[PDB]
């Protein structure tokens, strides 16, 4: 039984690190789109694209 | 007076003795082995259930 409650313990703390990258993904997509590309050193060109 | 009968007398008594605290934490024993197995059965479901429940 304990054997057990070991494995259950090692499969819920992969879960959780797995779980907190998406997070960090969608931030980090959302940062970089609102600075990275919406300043005003945009080239006219990918203005089309953008839009 | 004697000593080789009162020997036989001693260890006759010795016998008893042991015979009877013997006997009375044997038959403590079979009755605490009875509940106790049981009481052990009742806590083996137990650890069973947890088991299952992992």
């Amino acid at each position: 039984n304990e054997r057990l409650e070991a494995i259950l313990s090692r499969e819920q703390n992969l879960l959780e690190e797995t779980r907190k990258l998406c997070m960090n993904l969608k931030t980090n997509n959302k940062k970089r789109l609102t600075e990275k590309l919406i300043q005003k050193d945009l080239h006219p060109v990918l203005n089309k694209a953008m839009e | 007076d004697d000593q080789f009968r009162k020997l036989l007398y001693k260890l006759d008594l010795r016998l008893f003795q042991t015979i009877s605290d013997q006997m009375t934490r044997d038959l403590k024993d079979i009755l605490d082995i009875n509940v106790s197995n049981n009481e052990l059965c009742y806590q083996l479901k137990q650890v069973l259930a947890r088991k299952e429940d992992l």
